[PDB]
RNA sequence: GAGGA
């Protein structure tokens, strides 16, 4: 835990400490452009589609649109939109390579102008890791680093354990008194 | 050597190189009031004969160019007076080494 | 992750140029093209798998090298000719004296 | 073109690997085969030593031995040796050798010695009418005499 | 910006430090040839201290009482007493030592003795004392003439030029003066006997591996030395985060310092901000 | 890969540079672009004979380019030439025209003073192209006439003649005698005239750098390639900038073929020269000072090519001094102080991803068939076959995994393991030992850890920094840096012949507390410390 | 493109654009290996079609229609432009 | 002209840790290529490891060249090289 | 005696901070900034107009022009520099790049 | 036309070849690449003399790819085709504006406008000559051919042929 | 925009 931070206890963790929700939101709508160009929100197959994004289309339903609730991961298809050529190829909008989690909740609606338009967002959970950052309130900027279960810890006579291991070399050198005094 | 207290006609100037191959040179006389060579900062500077500059550009394997060069207008080159094309050898004091000699060809 | 040229000189004040070589071509954009020997420029047209190559405009169709660069470079010189600027690349020593 | 203008490569200083200069040196079908097979003689005889630790058929005959010496794939050599046998029309190589000192002889640029020797004609217009090279470089009658002399020596082996 | 001048100043073959173009900056690299990984600071004993404390340190007579050593360290030492053939020796290298005296006086004005430098003899001292044991009651088993030979010697050893002229011999000579100055301050007769009392054998093995590591430390033909600088003197300039001027406590000295003069000094600048001019 | 080529392959050891000649600018095209019609024959979205490949390169993933056809990604695009209707100035360069103009006979286009003149007798002499034509011009910057004959009295061919004194406005050139715009076309004979010695003389080169080749008569036209288009939507594709302003070049000069063949009123002529110029102009550089931009349609002026270059980013240090590189990553680091001083823990899923190609050798190929055995997840196994010829093979898609079987020198391209050497930067770098090599260890854990005493040197500390680790491809590219970048090599810096790395903070706190001379530890303590020195030799 | 190896006249084929290569989904085979990413007045007769465009943009401007409105009335008079059957018409009659 | 005599080498006995580090480069290269061996392995397996081996004892006949500024250049083989390192 | 003082110079501003730096660092860079016969900066006006290479002068400042110029005076670049090899993507003459062994 | 050549080769040795003999594996690619092998600089490369005494100086190891590269020189014999040169020949095959002659190593075409008027084509013919007002000239017939064009293409040189003129046609 | 450091 040192130069700079620190050790987080693993069972607090659990407990749920420093837990949080994450969400994003995706957008997408139909065609911009084009007069016969219009984009369509549908379930694609292989019907000279020719564009298909090698992901996992099974999870949405013929509106092109997953039901709220549904995991989520990798690259899977969200919104299943496809583009005349003007037989017509894909143009989804898989959700980020990196990430995963569960469909919170879909809204469908018209754009200003009258163009039918999804908005969609993921939700999920991200526990603290070894290495998220965290800060006190003066200037400690630190992230994690390592774990420790429970017992693990030190742990004081009255059966007390921290959950927060910061070395002491932080400091004088910073001089944050208001540290200390606000502990 | 021309010693001149105070400055030159320029048209005097003009008649400098007027009779090769000998050479007249100039120096205004407040130039000359103190020697600059026994400063500190300057060190031991000897001009080389000829075949001493073949014998270096063999041993170092250079051409004229690739020498460290030194103006012909240099205070030094010109209390030694040197021509383009003289190289002069440096031996100063280093710390590394006690002693260092270097060379700069007179561009 | 690039590569910068702050890295390029530290790699360089350590010596290790097979290893900055490797770096800047087979890393990223290693490109192969054609020369020509007299003109000394890109425009060979390398009718390849029937060994034809051809820089006319020297008329030359024997004299000709194939090199190896950063696509990026192919793409500068490309650059400095569209600016009238000829980089006449010659894969030898210019001594003929 | 056919008329004394060849490229760098075939310049009069043909220096050798020695970095030398020295006079192009090309063959006519008068060296061409009695050479080929010489050098053939050298190649099998490396080929059996580092081993150990009328014309027309001394030709093909040989030809497929040295094939045997050879990688064999080289049959276009083999083409090149029946053009010889069929066109090439000297023996004994003291006989060329004679002719070659007696071209020597007429100050001629190599390129027209072999000129001669490659080609069997019989006057000197014919030889104009081949070789606008062999012209005027020396009197038409010379020409014809050693257009004569070869026929004297075109004898077929 | 430093980078970029300095690009490609190289060490080549022959020592010499050359541009790309070829043209010679350094005809060796660093005025000594020694890479700057293999240096540290050592001590040179005869520039410092006073005239008769250097002669009681360095001084040897066998002729004559007073610094006459003692007979005890060395086996030889009771008939070489009164002895010529090596009183004469004696004699010429202390000569030599008051030429070195005379000379780094001259080189390092003030007379600082501390110098980094290659191979660090001190260390190579202690530990040819320790692979020895050195029992400092027995009679050294060495004589004179093997000790000066042996340092002169060894300064024939130290290449660092291999070249056959005497441009190459001369250049060699200058490379390898200091140093030289330090070795023989540092391995004079009197003090080895007297303080490092080795043995024969164990001076043979310092004599060796004094040359070995100097071999060892000579910097390597190819290195790039120009970028090497660069970054060398860039780096602690970021590390210079007060960087503009701290008179504030004199501004009698209000003189700039830091980047902002450095940055004044790379681009030759000729409106210095603070043009001054000492006089003695 | 690339196909197989039969030329000798080399090293290029000379660039020599210089001005094109637009004989040879036609010389080389291979097609005349006409019209500036992009690519729809007015309808099929296929291409037009007229710009944009009348075969000068594959855009669509068809070979058909002009029979080399190369496929895309090999064809290094074959340029284009344009004819210009009135020769026009090289942005670049009009400085160095004016200079020049000054310095000739505006006739007889000889040298305005010469010879005999010493100062010129010096200049002559003098080397340094630059410098000398910089005091040619010095001395040339004020005569005037063109000194029919000289002093002795002796004879040159001077057609006596007084020339302006030229000044530069916008893209053109004013001169006023004792007034008038000089031409383009004029100055371009000028220039035709002037010798084949004395642009030497100074400066120009015979064979590379003709004066006139300065003003533009032909223009090369860039292949696609330079200037591709992007398809950010999927029926159309917007075309390069470049390509609007190569537009606009022709749509102009276009015109002004209009305007002359078909009737002059005189002075509109100009009116749309100049536009021609100026188009030409900011092309090759929109930055021109005391100008207007050339915007293009959005307010957003174009990026011409002097701007394709300017520093930072443009090509020379944002893609050749420096470029973006594979076979690399990026991560928060975490110390560790279980990590040998050059160890690195890349953490797991990181290692499963960066490769290295081994040779198949009868020396692994039993542990390489193992590896490969163990398909691209499970970690101590491959991604890719390379078998000879270099055509790889994902293993994520051969149903028969296990079953190939490597043959001597196929390439195998296992998961990182422990040990490979790889190197570790923390940028910014100023130092050698900014880059080390390291052996990797292979952990859980996303962070990349590493020892503690190795962060001086990076300069380094856990409050969220990251830096990226470089995997050499090669034997030597490895034995390179476990020979030379290793980190223990670094232990002593040449900066300042001191050691750059040592015992820090909590260590070096402790250390000093547990030596103090009140300390004292009891028996078991003492054993287990022992124990866990690696070396100890196992004597109490 | 086809995969030399496997050989089926429609490839089964994948992208796989996170390495940038093309593979034979069959045999596994890479096709090609550099994947490009992309993602990311009077003298044209388009004197009076702009005019047009100008017209029709101010009248949308009016009219308060949506842009998907104006491309299809500007497509629309782009598709007729010129025609005899037209032969004039005002051209404010075929603006609207 | 353009090589020197095998006397008057004028550069140094030993061998660059450059020249060493490049030398066991390519001599790993060549050993995965299936090179010869010319030293007993010990069940070594890295190449580099057995690159070291070999030239622990010099066993490297390898090829490239030195060079002086000029052009000029002398040929040592790593036998002649002192690997002091 | 100017480089003298200009080694003295930059040696005050390094070590006033009290950071040290081994002389041959300083010295070499003095050196490189005489060797011209004057104090030549290391301003792109300085260094960087003397005649190195063409694309070693154009990577560092005024890169267009120092084309320009280049292609002017129809000069030759040799290549022999490291940034050249850099941009040709070439093993640079450098450390690793630079010997002998042969056979 | 025939040459004696003194030439030089740039041979890449893999490195598996690094034998004590490898001058072995050499001088074994040296035949099989350069005896009988067509160029367009030196025309094909017939046979090579002085298979012992070869220049075989040194290699140099390629930065990467660890093979070694050999400068061998070597001298040899050429046969080149030149414009306006008078030959003989045989055809091989028969071609509706002309016929193929095989000058020796190479083939030579004549082309229909490269034949004098009397010499027509019969395609009935088997095979299809080219018959003139005095010579009906077929596949082993032997034509006196002048070469007036030449190809210099790398590794394929092209000739053409032509009897319009005199003392051509049959030999 | 963001922005960590
Ligand atoms: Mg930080
Ligand atoms: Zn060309
Ligand atoms: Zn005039
Ligand atoms: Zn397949």
């Amino acid at each position: 835990n040192q130069e700079d931070s620190m050790i987080m206890n693993q069972s607090s963790i659990d407990r749920g400490l420093f837990r949080s929700l994450f969400f994003r939101s995706y957008m997408d709508q139909e065609k911009k452009y084009g007069m016969s160009i219009t984009e369509t929100f549908e379930k694609p197959q292989r019907t000279n589609t020719l564009r298909m994004k090698h992901g996992t289309y099974d999870k949405l339903d013929d509106d092109g649109l997953i039901a709220p609730g549904v995991r989520v991961s990798g690259e899977d298809v969200i919104i299943g939109k496809t583009t005349p050529i003007s037989s017509k190829r894909d143009a989804s909008t898989p959700l980020r390579s990196t990430e995963n989690g569960i469909v919170d909740q879909v809204l469908v609606t018209t754009n200003q102008d009258g163009l039918k338009f999804v908005k969609v967002r993921v939700r999920t959970t991200k526990i603290p890791q070894i290495g998220d950052k965290f800060a006190s309130r003066h200037g400690q900027k630190g992230t994690i680093g390592i774990t420790y279960r429970r017992e693990d810890m030190p742990f004081t006579a009255e059966g007390i354990v921290p959950d927060l291991i910061i070395n002491p070399h932080a400091i004088p050198s910073r001089m944050t008194v208001a540290h200390l005094i606000e502990c | 050597i021309f010693v001149y207290q105070n400055n030159i006609t320029p048209s005097a100037m003009k008649l400098v190189p007027s009779i090769p191959p000998a050479t007249i040179e100039t120096f205004n006389e407040a130039a000359l009031v103190v020697n600059i060579t026994h400063h500190e900062l300057v060190p031991k500077h000897i001009r080389l004969s000829s075949d001493e500059k073949r014998e270096l550009l063999k041993r170092y394997r250079l051409k004229e160019s690739q020498l460290p060069r030194i103006q012909r207008a240099d205070p030094v080159a010109l209390y030694l007076g040197l021509k383009r094309g003289e190289v002069v050898k440096i031996i100063r004091k280093s710390e590394t080494s006690g002693r260092y000699a270097s060379y700069r060809i007179c561009m | 992750l690039r590569f910068g040229e702050m890295e390029r000189d530290c790699m360089i004040a350590h010596g290790a140029a097979s290893f900055l070589k490797e770096r800047l071509m087979e890393a990223s954009d290693a490109f192969r093209v054609h020369i020509c020997g007299i003109c000394g420029l890109m425009t060979v047209i390398a009718k390849l798998n029937h060994n034809q190559f051809e820089c006319k405009g020297c008329d030359n169709k024997i004299d000709i090298y194939q090199i190896h660069i950063p696509y990026a470079a192919k793409l500068l010189f490309q650059e400095l000719m569209a600016m009238n600027i000829t980089p006449r690349l010659y894969t030898d020593r210019s001594r003929d004296f | 073109a056919a008329t004394l203008q060849l490229g760098q490569e075939f310049q009069l200083k043909q220096i050798n690997h020695q970095g030398e200069e020295e006079e192009l040196i090309a063959l006519n079908l008068s060296e061409a085969r009695l050479v080929i097979k010489e050098a053939l003689v050298e190649r099998r005889r490396a080929f059996k030593r580092s081993q150990k630790k009328t014309r027309e058929k001394e030709l093909e005959s040989i030809d497929v031995l040295l094939e045997q010496t050879t990688g064999g794939n080289n049959k276009d050599l083999k083409n090149t040796m029946q053009y010889l046998t069929n066109f090439s029309r000297f023996r004994d190589q003291e006989t060329v050798g004679a002719v070659i000192q007696l071209l020597k002889s007429t100050g001629l640029h190599p390129f027209e010695v072999a000129q001669l020797g490659s080609l069997a004609c019989d006057t000197a217009d014919e030889a104009k009418t081949l070789i606008p090279s062999l012209n005027n470089k020396i009197s038409d009658d010379e020409l014809e005499r050693i257009l004569k002399e070869l026929s004297n020596l075109e004898t077929l082996y | 910006r430093l980078v970029k001048a300095l690009e490609d100043i190289m060490v080549h073959y022959d020592n010499t430090t050359r541009n790309s173009l070829g043209n010679v900056i350094q005809f060796i690299y660093g005025e000594d040839g020694m890479d700057a990984a293999h240096i540290e600071k050592q001590s040179l004993d005869t520039i410092g201290g006073s005239d008769a404390a250097f002669e009681k340190r360095y001084r040897v007579d066998l002729l004559n009482t007073d610094h006459t050593l003692d007979p005890s360290l060395l086996e030889s030492g009771s008939e070489i007493l009164g002895d010529l053939k090596l009183q004469v020796l004696l004699d010429e290298e202390y000569k030599q030592l008051v030429k070195d005296r005379k000379f780094l006086r001259e080189v390092f004005v003030d007379g600082e003795a501390n110098w980094p430098l290659p191979v660090n003899i001190r260390r190579i001292i202690q530990n040819a004392q320790q692979t020895f044991h050195i029992d400092h009651t027995k009679p050294s088993d060495l004589t004179i003439k093997d000790i000066v030979l042996g340092v002169k010697d060894l300064q024939e050893n130290l290449l660092v030029l291999r070249g056959k002229n005497e441009i190459i011999q001369n250049a060699q000579r200058d490379a390898v003066t200091l140093f030289c100055c330090l070795l023989r301050s540092r391995l004079a007769t009197r003090r080895v006997l007297q303080e490092y009392r080795l043995t024969k054998q164990a001076f043979d093995w310092v004599l060796s591996n004094i040359e070995a590591q100097f071999l060892r430390s000579v910097v390597h033909p190819g290195e790039m030395v120009g970028v090497l600088a660069a970054q060398s003197i860039g780096e602690p300039a970021t590390q210079m985060t007060l960087n503009t001027f701290h008179f504030a406590g004199v501004a009698s000295k209000k003189v700039t310092s830091g980047v902002p003069r450095l940055k004044e000094i790379l681009n030759v600048a000729k409106n210095m901000k603070t043009p001054s001019l000492t006089v003695y | 890969g690339q196909q197989y080529s039969s030329a000798p392959l080399r090293t290029v050891k000379e660039v020599q540079f210089g001005l094109f000649s637009p004989e040879e600018v036609r010389a080389i095209s291979v097609a005349k672009i006409r019209f500036p019609e992009t690519m729809d024959e007015t309808q099929t979205r296929a291409k037009i004979g007229g710009l944009n490949d009348p075969r000068l390169g594959s855009i669509d993933r068809n070979l058909k380019c002009q029979t080399c056809q190369e496929g895309m990604n090999e064809c290094p695009g074959h340029f284009g030439h344009i004819d210009l209707a009135k020769p026009v100035f090289h942005v670049g360069f009009i400085a160095k025209i004016k200079k020049v103009c000054e310095c000739v006979c505006m006739h007889c286009g000889k040298l305005l003073l010469d010879e005999h003149n010493e100062l010129m007798r010096q200049a002559l002499a003098i080397k340094d192209s630059k410098k000398r034509f910089a005091a040619i011009w010095t001395l040339c910057k004020t005569k005037m006439v063109c000194e029919t004959d000289v002093p002795s009295l002796v004879s040159r061919g001077g057609c006596g003649n007084t020339q302006p004194t030229i000044r530069k406005d916008g893209l053109k050139l004013v001169g006023s005698w004792k007034l008038r715009v000089l031409s383009t076309e004029e100055i371009l004979n000028i220039f035709k005239h002037i010798s084949v010695k004395d642009f030497t003389s100074l400066g120009f080169n015979e064979v590379f750098s003709r004066p006139e080749w300065m003003i533009l008569t032909c223009l090369p036209v860039p292949p696609p390639p330079v200037r591709p288009s992007i398809s950010f939507n999927e029926s159309q594709r917007g075309e390069d900038d470049l390509t609007f302003k190569l537009a606009d070049i022709l749509k102009a000069n276009i015109s002004l073929e209009t305007l002359e063949h078909n009737g002059a009123p005189h002075h509109a002529i100009e009116e749309a020269e100049s536009l021609l110029q100026f188009h030409v102009a900011t092309y090759m550089d929109n930055d021109i000072a005391g100008q207007p931009q050339a915007l293009q349609k959005s307010g957003r002026p174009v990026k011409s090519i002097r701007a394709r270059l300017k520093g930072k980013e443009g090509r020379i240090r944002g893609n050749l001094m420096g470029k973006r590189v594979d076979f690399s990553a990026r991560t928060v680091i975490s110390g560790d102080p279980n990590l040998e001083l050059d160890q690195v823990g890349v953490p797991k899923s990181i290692a499963k991803t960066l490769t290295y190609p081994e040779v198949v050798t009868p020396y692994n190929i039993d542990r390489l068939t193992q590896l490969v055995r163990n398909g691209p997840n499970e970690h101590p196994g491959a991604k890719y076959v390379i078998r000879d010829s270099g055509d790889r093979i994902d293993l994520r898609y051969s149903k028969r995994a296990g079953d190939i079987q490597l043959q001597y020198g196929w390439k195998v391209e296992r998961h990182i393991m422990d040990n490979d050497p790889v190197l570790f930067n923390r940028q910014p770098s100023l130092h050698k030992m900014s880059m080390m090599a390291h052996r990797v260890k292979v952990i859980p854990y996303s962070t990349f850890r590493l020892n503690l005493s190795v962060t001086s040197p990076y300069n380094a500390d856990f409050d969220g920094d990251e830096m990226n680790l470089h995997v050499p491809q090669s034997e030597e590219t490895r034995a390179e840096l476990s020979q030379l970048c290793a980190v223990p090599l670094q232990i002593v810096s040449p900066q300042s012949n001191k050691p750059c790395m040592g015992i820090v903070q909590d260590t070096l706190c402790g250390i000093r507390k547990l030596t103090l001379r009140d300390t004292f530890i009891e028996l078991d303590q003492v054993l287990n410390m022992l124990y866990w020195v690696p070396d100890w030799d196992g004597v109490i | 493109l086809t995969c030399p190896e496997c050989k089926v006249y429609p490839p089964k084929i994948v992208e796989r654009f996170s390495e940038g290569d093309v593979v034979c989904a069959l045999c596994g085979l890479v096709l090609s290996d550099k994947l490009v990413d992309t993602r990311s007045v009077m003298d044209k007769k388009d004197n009076e079609v702009q005019a047009a465009f100008a017209k029709i943009t101010m009248l949308c401007d009016a009219a308060e229609l949506p842009k998907i409105v104006k491309d299809c009335a500007k497509e629309a008079y782009k598709l007729c432009h010129d025609e005899k059957t037209l032969k004039g018409k005002s051209m404010e009659s075929i603006m609207a | 002209e353009k090589a020197i005599p095998k006397d008057q080498r004028a550069t140094t006995p030993y061998m660059t840790k450059y020249e060493r580090a490049r030398i066991l480069g390519t001599r790993a290269l060549q050993i995965s290529m299936n090179a010869p061996v010319f030293v007993d392995l010990e069940g070594e397996t890295d190449p580099l490891r057995i690159a070291m081996k070999e030239l622990a004892e010099k066993k490297i006949p390898l090829v490239i060249r030195r060079y002086l500024p000029d052009g000029s250049f002398e040929d040592w083989s790593v036998e002649e090289l002192i690997v002091d390192l | 005696a100017g480089r003298a003082a200009l080694y003295k110079e930059v040696y005050n501003v390094i070590a006033s901070d009290g950071s040290y730096v081994n002389y041959r660092h300083m010295a070499l860079l003095v050196d490189v900034m005489t060797t011209q016969g004057g104090l030549t900066s290391v301003t792109r006006h300085g260094f960087n107009r003397s005649n190195t290479g063409a694309l070693m002068r154009c990577s560092f400042e005024e890169t267009v022009e120092i084309l320009f110029e280049a292609g002017a005076s129809a000069e030759l670049d040799d290549c022999r520099g490291v940034s050249e090899n850099v941009i040709l993507g070439q093993m640079a003459p450098i450390g690793t790049g630079a010997f002998d062994v042969m056979i | 036309m025939f040459f004696i050549k003194d030439l030089s080769l740039n041979i890449t040795l893999h490195p598996s070849f690094f034998g004590p003999r490898m001058k072995q594996y050499l001088k074994t690619k040296l035949l099989e690449e350069v005896e009988g092998s067509c160029t367009g600089k030196f025309g094909y490369i017939l046979c090579v003399l002085d298979y012992d005494n070869i220049d075989i100086q040194r290699g140099r190891i390629l930065p990467t790819d660890g093979s070694a590269e050999f400068n061998v020189k070597y001298r040899a014999v050429v046969f080149k085709p030149f414009k306006g040169e008078v030959v003989d020949g045989t055809v091989v095959s028969c071609s509706q504006h002309g016929f193929e002659v095989q000058v020796g190593p190479m083939k030579v075409f004549v082309t229909k406008h490269l034949m004098p008027q009397d010499l027509t084509f019969n395609a009935g013919s088997n095979p299809p000559s080219y018959q003139s007002s005095e010579d009906v000239i077929t596949i082993k017939s032997r034509i006196r051919v002048k070469i007036e064009g030449c190809i210099s293409q790398v590794s394929s040189i092209h000739a053409i042929g032509s009897i319009k003129e005199d003392y051509l046609g049959a030999i």
